[PDB]
């Protein structure tokens, strides 16, 4: 599951916690299994204005 | 005390299902003796600890 994410938001996404994005945006489930990858894409993803 | 053998029995029988009684009133380390409040006052993962 791909989710361009704020740098700042990356805490709510791990599992348990909760946040505006971890409630509203994208949840993990209890027993999650898996991996949470991330990487700053600033070169592309970001563009000016 | 001519039965004192029965009364022993059934002595020992209430004292024991009373014992299991009070037990069941014991923190055994948790925040609080009753699962309601602990659901309310934590979030699920300390609560479910």
């Amino acid at each position: 599951d791909s989710f361009v994410i704020r740098g700042d938001e990356v805490r709510q996404i791990a599992p348990g916690q909760t946040g505006k994005i971890a409630d509203y945006n994208y949840k993990l489930p209890d027993d999650f299994t898996g991996c949470v990858i991330a990487w700053n894409s600033n070169n592309l993803d970001s563009k000016v204005g | 005390s001519a039965l004192g053998k029965l009364q022993d029995v059934v002595n020992q029988n209430a004292q024991a299902l009373n014992t299991l009684v009070k037990q069941l009133s014991s923190n055994f380390g948790a925040i609080s003796s009753v699962l309601n409040d602990i659901l309310s006052r934590l979030d699920p993962p300390e609560a479910e600890v």
